[PDB]
RNA sequence: AUAGGUUUGGUCCUAGCCUUUCUAUUAGCUCUUAGUAAGAUUACACAUGCAAGCAUCCCCGUUCCAGUGAGUUCACCCUCUAAAUC
């Protein structure tokens, strides 16, 4: 790839990117689409969150652990 | 509503713990608020050239 | 080995090799190897062999022609037998000569 | 052809007997340890060149999975393993052949294996996990209703397809309310 | 180890340089609006901003 | 009142089997090594024997019987907005190392967009698809057709059927079962129940008779060699049944 | 031959079998023991034999060896807390001692097999990879697929051929 | 908690020549791979002294420091474990040379 | 490799030869390469459909969950693919694909219809 | 290495060199098709074309990917903590 100190081609300046034309309503429908799908995708993506975030209380300070910790402790005195 | 299959897990686990249950599990977006795309962002985060 | 009839097994001719020597040290070595029943005289004791071929499955080879020993063989651990290096590399897997388990004719 | 008669036949006796095949070959090579796979095919065109791969001397020699005395002679009695074509000295070809025959007896019960118990891979016996038994149904699926509210089309209300054109005057597309509802 | 400290020293001149002569933007928010381009830049602006 | 594993009628099948060390523990045609010679006193090769006897025991512990299973004809959801547009099929399978492979989420995607739970035939190749086991071929091979069974048979190798049978099918499945059946009859018409004996035969043969009423071979064999304890056993079982 | 008294010492399977795995806790395990005494038999055995397949079980913790410090023979340990473990020797043969040891500051066969479990999680088998770390390289090789263009070549369906 | 590698090691003493800093050599056993044999290999560890309590010869154990006190130096020296000459046993603890009690026990 | 923050991302992976294509699902670095290194490879999806018209995917969701958790974002197929599962929902823009599929097919209908 | 050849009028020992096996480059001489992998000798010198844009202007990106092996114990582990991602 290019690495931004390079000239760039000759061909290309001259080159107007026209973008894509919009059929109105489905664009709508898209759009709304997306705002819903997100907000799941979020909410999912929260969730996934929360449960790691237990998994890792579980696994440091957790009580069973700590149980286990003070039963090696006990076992070692 | 969960998305099919991550439903269907819950309940499976759910099972496998004991309780029957039929209220269903379900996600809530009240919490997860949607600013539009529209809505401006802060200068103070964005570099100047 | 054809002539005599052992069908199948392994040797390692190291040191020099005059033929001469070689046949006559093989034909010593063969002379002297003590039989299963001539251990079991010997020691009182059971000859069992333990395949990993079968099961678990003890089964006696020979057993002595006689009295039997009620002492049973003092398994002094971590035994002393001058052993060899080659041997041990090959169940390590250190040594890895190209020539070694090469595809050859039958015998 | 259809063989195993010739296995058992006289000529076969008066030819090789109670020793197997390949006992008579011998791979003739550079001196000491030979190449360390055989010869591709011992039959080039219809011609026959060299001393043929034990197989391929004899026309009668035949292998397929009826053929079950001669996969046989090319397997270990003690060991199941097929021969490695160095062993026998067979054709790389022909050995190729012999280990499909061979593969084909073992699939149809026309040549013994050790077939050993394994356990069976779970240790738990039970059909009560949502996983396979049954889950209660979505009250989607039992309206006959999407996942979601959003998979259908709605169309939208006329003053945002206004705001829509607004925003793009030039660039735009004559469109359709909903789809379809099939598709042949 | 060695080190390096000519990076270095280059480094702080960039820095310095940054620091001083930066574009008052000024300069690099103007706007030719017949060719619809840039001084300092040189590139366009996109066609739904025209 | 059936129940087959009350540990009375396990005991009971035990009994009926053979022990038979050198059957059990047969010359196998593997690659072999060579053997490990002991010097034992008497007290040692006993103990060495009981050992072996154990060991024997412990192999000849499982199998169980748990019937055919209920066809899985479920589904997740069912979206009609594809209808038919990503063809072919997709079929999605949870996988982790520390889940039990009946308690998966295998699922199918379907051109009229659907979403199966999977057929329990599907479920137990894809599991074997991504859990490969010594043993377990991914299609169904050609061993377990009619004439080639037929044919193994013949060769009075029953008990290798059986064992290659446990390998393939889950013991649940119904196409394991049907071949089951189908040496058990065999084994009934033109007789020898004494190939098994050490197996594999304890639930599989005999409870199957004994749920059939096809006894009477059976106690007929027991009759011929000697085993009258155990034909009595035999009985005793049959009548509890009924 | 191989040059020791009891070759056996360096045969790596000698090593591996060493039963006595230390808990994470120890830090130094330092032995001192009497050589020309004759009731410090075991100590002087376990030094010898044992001690190298200690340290195979457990290659972080620093063993010492201490010829005649003192009279009576005995192991001191070192823990990450900062107390001091003392376990006297004499008396004992070589295998008590061990026995000992394990009992003391060696892990139980339930958290070896957990850990195992672990390492074994950790190496997945229905992944693919390049056979050094996971089974079989492509999902060609599982049966009933499409088999890899370079053994049986693809129909007419393959593209640049159509 | 700390920064350093090794927490608690045990040395014997060389260098006291220069102002609250012993210089101890460590000795860690390591496995020659082709002999297999375990060879006692050894590393420099310079370690504070408070007191300039410790002197040549002593075996030593050193905790380490929270943060390295300089380039080289690491460690404490938490207790001096065997004391030049002076050495009391930690069974029976009574004053010894090396396999002779001098305080004798029954005291 | 030190990298300009590039965040973590769940992605499909090109483990096949030529006019086979095998696909690789797996968490790994933004800016890392396509076939090269990986965080931790997760499961295998196939898309050349395989004997009797199945086209099988692999996933350890229980992982995938945990990449998630852990902020690994999500490439397009890789949501589709989840959407089809049944994991995540359907992709929008399948949705609108699947859309415009049906409108070309009914054309093509009405075309026939004039035809005949 | 399952080894073989080779010091000598000969024999034994010790011994180096070589042979036999398996790769990968070039070289000669030859060569039907199909599928698939691999593919500067050289941190020597370079014609030509192309390899980074996107996007309602800001930004963000072009500090990655691709390349090469010049130089070289920064690549593994821990401790701490800046990005940077949820
Ligand atoms: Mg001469
Ligand atoms: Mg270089
Ligand atoms: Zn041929
Ligand atoms: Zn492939």
């Amino acid at each position: 790839r290019k690495t931004r100190h390079d000239p760039l081609a000759k061909s290309k300046i001259e080159r107007v990117n026209m973008p894509p034309a919009v059929d109105p309503a489905e664009f709508f429908v898209l759009m709304e689409r997306y705002q819903h799908y997100r907000q799941t995708v979020r909410a999912l993506r929260m969730e996934f969150v929360s449960e790691v975030q237990r998994k890792v209380h579980e696994a440091r300070a957790g009580v069973l652990a700590e149980r286990k910790a003070l039963k090696d402790a006990a076992e070692h005195r | 509503p969960y998305p099919p299959l991550l439903r269907a897990m819950i309940i499976a686990e759910r099972q496998k713990n004991g309780d029957t249950s039929t209220e269903e599990p379900m996600l809530n977006v009240q919490r997860i608020r949607m600013e539009p795309w529209d809505y401006p962002a802060k200068q103070e985060d964005k570099g100047r050239a | 080995c054809r002539l005599i009839g052992i069908k199948d097994m392994y040797a390692k001719v190291s040191g020099s090799i005059n033929m001469l020597s070689l046949t006559q040290g093989l034909f010593r070595g063969l002379s002297r190897q003590e039989t299963h029943q001539q251990l079991a005289d010997k020691k009182g004791l059971h000859v069992v062999e333990i395949r990993e071929e079968c099961g678990p499955l003890p089964i006696v080879v020979a057993s002595p022609r006689g009295p039997l020993r009620k002492d049973p063989e003092p398994e002094d651990e971590v035994p002393d037998v001058k052993l060899d290096w080659e041997d041990v590399k090959t169940a390590q897997g250190m040594k890895r000569s190209v020539w070694s388990n090469l595809k050859r004719a039958a015998t | 052809d259809e063989p195993w008669k010739y296995l058992e036949s006289e000529e076969y006796q008066e030819r090789y007997g109670s020793r197997p095949v390949w006992a008579d070959y011998r791979r003739n090579h550079k001196g000491g340890v030979p190449p360390q796979r055989t010869r591709k095919t011992c039959i080039r065109r219809n011609k026959v060149v060299g001393n043929p791969c034990p197989i391929c001397r004899d026309h009668k020699l035949h292998v397929d999975f009826r053929n079950v005395k001669l996969l046989e002679q090319f397997v270990c009695a003690h060991t199941g393993i097929i021969f490695y074509a160095p062993y026998t000295g067979v054709c790389v070809k022909q050995h190729k052949r012999l280990t499909q025959a061979i593969q084909k007896a073992r699939d149809h019960g026309l040549l013994i294996y050790h077939i050993p118990q394994v356990e069976p891979r779970d240790l738990d016996f039970s059909t009560s996990h949502g996983a396979v038994s049954a889950t209660p149904p979505a009250p989607t699926l039992v309206s006959g209703d999407p996942w979601y509210p959003w998979y259908n089309w709605k169309q939208p209300p006329e003053r945002e397809l206004s705001r829509l054109r607004r925003l793009y005057q030039g660039h735009l597309q004559e469109e359709s309310g909903p789809p379809p509802e099939s598709m042949p | 180890v060695r080190p390096r400290l000519i990076a270095e020293l280059a480094r702080r001149v960039r820095a310095l340089r940054e620091q001083l002569n930066r574009p008052r933007d000024s300069q690099l928010y103007a706007v030719d609006y017949e060719t619809l381009t840039r001084p300092f830049s040189g590139r366009r602006l996109p066609v739904r901003a025209w | 009142k059936p129940t087959f594993m009350d540990e009375e009628v396990q005991s009971i099948l035990t009994k009926m089997t053979g022990l038979n060390l050198q059957k059990t523990f047969k010359p196998a045609i593997q690659e072999l090594k060579p053997p490990t010679y002991k010097l034992m006193t008497q007290a040692q090769l006993e103990e060495a024997t009981r050992q072996a006897v154990e060991a024997a025991k412990v192999r000849l512990k499982m199998p169980p019987v748990l019937e055919e299973r209920v066809p899985i004809n479920d589904v997740l959801a069912e979206d009609k907005i594809l209808e038919g547009t990503e063809t072919t099929k997709y079929v999605f399978t949870d996988i982790s190392y520390s889940i039990p492979h009946r308690e998966r989420f295998i699922v199918v995607r379907e051109p009229s967009g659907t979403l199966r739970k999977a057929s329990w035939e599907e479920r137990d190749r894809m599991i074997q698809v991504y859990f490969p086991k010594e043993g377990r071929k991914i299609l169904t091979p050609i061993i377990f057709k009619e004439e080639n069974l037929r044919t193994m048979y013949s060769q009075d190798r029953h008990v290798d059927v059986l064992n290659l049978c446990f390998a393939q099918f889950e013991p649940d499945s119904t196409e394991y079962i049907k071949v089951h059946h189908k040496t058990y009859e065999d084994i009934d018409k033109r007789g020898k129940y004494d190939l098994l004996r050490s197996t594999r035969y304890f639930g599989g043969m005999v409870w199957y008779f004994v749920n059939n009423k096809k006894i009477d071979g059976l106690l007929i064999d027991q009759i011929q060699r000697d085993l009258i304890d155990d034909a009595t056993n035999l009985v005793q079982l049959y009548h509890v049944l009924h | 031959p191989m040059k020791g008294r009891f070759p056996i010492r360096r045969t790596l399977q000698y090593l591996s079998q060493g039963n006595v795995v230390f808990k994470d806790s120890v830090k130094v395990m330092t032995v001192n023991y009497n050589t020309h005494g004759e009731l410090g038999e075991g100590a002087r055995k376990f030094v010898f034999f044992n001690i190298p397949q200690i340290q195979y079980k457990n290659p972080w913790v620093q063993i010492m060896m201490f010829k005649n410090m003192t009279p009576s023979p005995f192991l001191r340990f070192y823990l990450d807390s900062g107390e001091q473990v003392l376990v006297d020797v004499e008396t004992k043969s070589n295998k008590e001692i061990m026995e000992h040891i394990r009992k003391i500051l060696g892990k139980n066969e339930e958290t070896l097999r957990e850990e195992e479990e672990e390492k074994k999680q950790l190496s997945h088998p229905a992944n693919f990879g390049p056979r050094k770390y996971c089974l079989r390289e492509c999902i060609c090789e599982v049966e009933g697929q499409v088999p890899c263009p370079s053994l049986v070549p693809l129909p007419k369906e393959m593209r640049g051929k159509y | 908690r700390s920064s350093v590698h090794a927490r608690w090691i045990v040395g014997k003493v060389i260098g006291t020549k220069m102002q609250k800093t012993a210089k101890v050599r460590v000795t860690r056993l390591v496995l020659d791979p082709y002999l297999l044999k375990y060879f006692n290999k050894r590393k420099t560890y310079f370690a504070h002294d408070a007191l300039q309590q410790c002197t040549v010869g002593d075996i030593v154990l050193l905790r380490a420091l929270p943060v390295p006190r300089a380039k080289h130096v690491k460690h404490e020296l938490a207790e001096i474990v065997f004391k030049v000459g002076k050495v009391i046993d930690p069974v029976t603890g009574k004053p010894c040379a090396g396999t002779t009690y001098l305080e004798s026990p029954l005291s | 490799k030190a990298y300009r923050g590039g965040h973590l991302t769940i992605r499909l992976a090109l483990g096949g030869c030529t006019n086979r294509p095998f696909y690789r699902i797996v968490a790994a670095h933004n800016k890392c390469p396509r076939d090269g290194r990986f965080v931790e490879q997760l499961g295998s999806y196939d898309p050349l459909p395989n004997s009797h018209g199945e086209k099988l995917v692999a996933l350890n969701l229980d992982r995938i969950r945990h990449w998630i958790g852990c902020g690994a974002h999500l490439s397009k197929p890789m949501e589709k693919l989840l959407g089809l599962a049944g994991f995540f929902p359907l992709h929008p823009m399948m949705i609108t694909n699947a859309e415009r599929l049906r409108r070309k097919r009914a054309r093509e209908v009405l075309l026939a219809s004039q035809k005949t």
